[PDB]
């Protein structure tokens, strides 16, 4: 069925602890987002209409640009 | 003005009676009262609501307070008088009345069928109102007949701190009677008077 | 900068003086919420579709709207007693008296 | 903690499980009986032959609790609410122990068992409100089963 | 200035947000937001939970033993959107609670 | 009846305009919370138990004492 | 300015009060008949003597609307879904006049009457979803009495 | 590479004819071809849906394109070859071609009995698919005879931008024939074929 | 100006 | 000490 609840919980415990005022902040959180957006985009189907998955892959590609973490790369 | 009393103290002799002594700093050594004082001692307890304070004069420096109710505390309080003169009431001293075997009833004695039990009675009583100390236990007594000997009845003890007792295996549609008596430290009180119950009987369906 | 939780808040009648009315409880644990309603909204937080699209917007443009807010989602009663104004003791469940769940709305 | 409330008043009951009863309960009946306290009330019929009662006694058996209070007894009858227990004290135990006391409504404080109980005279009858601890509220023996506060009303009662 | 509890305007542009792909109608729509001042007392047409009431008090008699109550939705309406399902099929359903129609301090 | 919303809707109305960076805010609010507090005080009877009326109270009262109102004033 | 939705599917009725409703209406039947627009749809039984029915043409006629456009028609059959009106013209008018106006769903935008229509095929039939303003929409005379999406279809055809 | 045609102009002749124009920049005063090369016009229109574009060769800087539809809008671009050089597409030119009469009929011919009025019949239709210009009207031909000669069937003139129409005081569980045509500013185009509708009866309750 |  |  639809489990971008399970993508949101994995990037949200994943990234709760981060602190922008810590060195490697941006690229622990441009990892987290990228796997976020992976975990999202393999639930598309099942997600269809669901806003809390849509929103998810729109706000994870806008928070992406944002912090320009590069859309290929390590998770 | 006048310097109230000094060194109340409440020196208890039984369960009605209570010695009060106190000093006079304005007297000299062993309170020699040389002169037209007198002095008025006061006491109450809190029970019943409202008491007001009972008072008396004393010619010297000690009052034997008599009547007093038993297990009771009581508040006593010292002044000074000279014609004119008059002190204030002294700080205040207490003292608690030793215990006496209760001499009133357990009252309020109701009878009960249990819900789905008709061979089961629930008796349920009050205190008695001059229980003179701490209650220890309730003898109640039970018998289908109302002029049998106290010593024929059928005898249930129960624990002073319960107000309910349930009685099992009765016969149904029978007429039961029951008296109970409180007691404490220093023995029984009186019996309350028989109070009847007849047992329900069945409903056919 | 903590995120939406739910939070102690303890009420006293008795240091509001309304014991001259409540007979009991005297005290009680109500809780509040407090706390960041961040993008991505977890989903014990129940966003309304409402709040999940104000919290996108306002992550892609903070701007464009504020964020959405920490509040109570679910609460439950207790059970005053009280005289009311006959001079009858009455004893009455108050709803929504305590915080059981915080969420982003 | 969490707290369960009993209530009796004009007779009319509001249990700890908040069921709201309409009693004759004519006599002396338990609210409470349980290991830590005894509630009793006397309920007399409003005018003779009435089904309508209300109450004209309350006791109060706070039992022993070693280390806290001696067991002291309140009671209050129609025109007389004292602030005291029955042998003149207004706090269990020694001087120094307030783990148990009355303040004049009348007022029952019984801190090392968390449970308030308020007194008072509506008219020519009395009220009483309970505020008790859930686990000390259903902390009772088996034979304890007749207890008004807990279980309400027999259906015959109502 | 910190204007009290309302609501303001919120305009949702699907198009804009590239969901039209999905979404076929409506690409827009008024969805409104809450923002501003719970203040004490909370006006009647806030509708305060007793909770609220409560809190919005003990915030006015120490901020700092706790925060103030919070303007948000206390009313929402749904809207219908037509779009492709997971099907590939046109749906037509009602999306609840999209359009605040009131706001309040909770 | 109750009717504590009648009080509260009295004062937030003649409190509507006021800004606290404004000139006068104090003078003008202090009377609106000593009519507020007369007239939840007129109605009193009625609220008892109704959780509104006794915030509103115990409300109007601190804001009286934080802000310095005299309780009799214009 | 409100407005007010239209939908036919696989036939399948959301009248613009909001009435969903299942209709026969086989052959050619009025969607729309009003001062600003015309919306006519031919409905086949899925298989023989079958009571449902699905589209096969949608056909759409924006009136001449003076100093906006000239009239134009769109029409859509199974299999034929262009992104023109049936002059080859992808805009009402001159070629500066963009009031009415069809982009490739196939949609079809008529800004002078806050006008939307989309159009598309779902596997071997159409469906339509049509906007318009509330006062728009109700905008008919006397006898333009047959309209699916305002009055629904007849009792005889559900 | 080749520089492409320019001046593209369609100058319209008929409902189907066209003539197009161009000029080419890299020819010599007068326009006069001196050498080996030759011209592709393309062209076509958005209706159907997914046409391609169709192509000719012309020797000269002129191309008459034929067969083309009735009131349709086309698009024209020219382009240049010489052996191995070869030009892109120039700016596209537009040209719409004349009205033509209508030369199918109307089409889906649909007759149902209006709801709680049976003595009252709907005609529903779709436009000819061959409209050919701006349709201006319809007429609706109804009879009780389907042997009757056309001039004596029952004429019903219809504006050209509806596709709906009542007609009253009809005859119950009568069989009735219905044909329509289409008009535009060119004329009158051919009728449908007659379609039957036989009005309702009563259901006596 | 021709819009609605 | 004593208290619940
Ligand atoms: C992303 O890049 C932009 C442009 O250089 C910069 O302004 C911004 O601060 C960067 N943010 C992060 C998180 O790297
Ligand atoms: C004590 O003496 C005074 C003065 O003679 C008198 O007025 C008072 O009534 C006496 N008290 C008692 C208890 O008799
Ligand atoms: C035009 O000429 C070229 C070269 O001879 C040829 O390949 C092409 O097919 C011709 N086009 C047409 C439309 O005949």
């Amino acid at each position: 069925q639809c489990r971008i609840q399970k993508c949101t919980t994995d990037f949200v415990s994943l990234t709760s602890h981060l602190n922008s005022a810590v060195d490697g902040f941006d690229s622990e959180f441009c990892k987290a987002l990228r796997a976020y957006a992976g975990c999202t985009q393999r639930t598309s189907k099942a997600c269809r209409g669901n806003l809390v998955y849509h929103s998810a892959v729109l706000g994870i590609s806008d928070l992406m640009s944002q912090r320009n973490c590069s859309k290929d790369g390590p998770t | 003005p006048m310097m109230p009393p000094v060194g109340v103290q409440a020196s208890i002799l039984s369960h009605d009676t209570i010695r009060i002594t106190w000093a006079d700093n304005s007297l000299p050594k062993h309170q020699k009262i040389t002169d037209s004082r007198y002095y008025t001692v006061r006491w109450k307890t809190n029970i019943p609501a409202n008491t007001k304070y009972k008072n008396a004069n004393a010619t010297t420096l000690s009052y034997l307070v008599t009547g007093l109710k038993p297990n009771t505390l009581y508040e006593f309080s010292v002044m000074v008088t000279k014609g004119r003169r008059s002190s204030t009431w002294s700080m205040t001293a207490h003292g608690a009345t030793f215990e006496l075997v209760p001499t009133s009833p357990p009252k309020d004695v109701t009878v009960v069928s249990k819900e789905g039990k008709p061979r089961t009675i629930i008796v349920n009583w009050q205190p008695p109102s001059e229980a003179n100390g701490k209650i220890t236990g309730y003898i109640i007594y039970y018998s289908t007949d109302v002029n049998a000997e106290i010593h024929d009845w059928v005898i249930e003890p129960v624990v002073g701190n319960r107000l309910t007792h349930q009685i099992q295996e009765l016969t149904l549609d029978t007429p039961y009677y029951f008296k109970i008596q409180a007691r404490n430290s220093k023995g029984m009180g009186p019996m309350s008077e028989a109070v009847q119950f007849r047992t329900p009987k069945a409903l056919g369906s | 900068k903590a995120r939406c939780s739910r939070k102690a808040l303890h009420v006293n009648f008795k240091d509001m003086g309304w014991d001259d009315w409540i007979i009991a409880p005297l005290e009680y644990e109500a809780f509040h919420c407090e706390g960041l309603c961040e993008f991505p909204l977890r989903s014990h937080l129940e966003p309304t579709n409402h709040a999940v699209i104000q919290t996108l917007m306002n992550s892609m443009d903070p701007e464009s709207t504020p964020p959405t807010c920490c509040v109570p989602t679910r609460l439950s009663p207790i059970s005053i007693l009280f005289i009311d104004s006959a001079n009858n003791v009455v004893y009455k469940q108050y709803e929504d008296m305590v915080v059981e769940s915080c969420g982003c709305r």
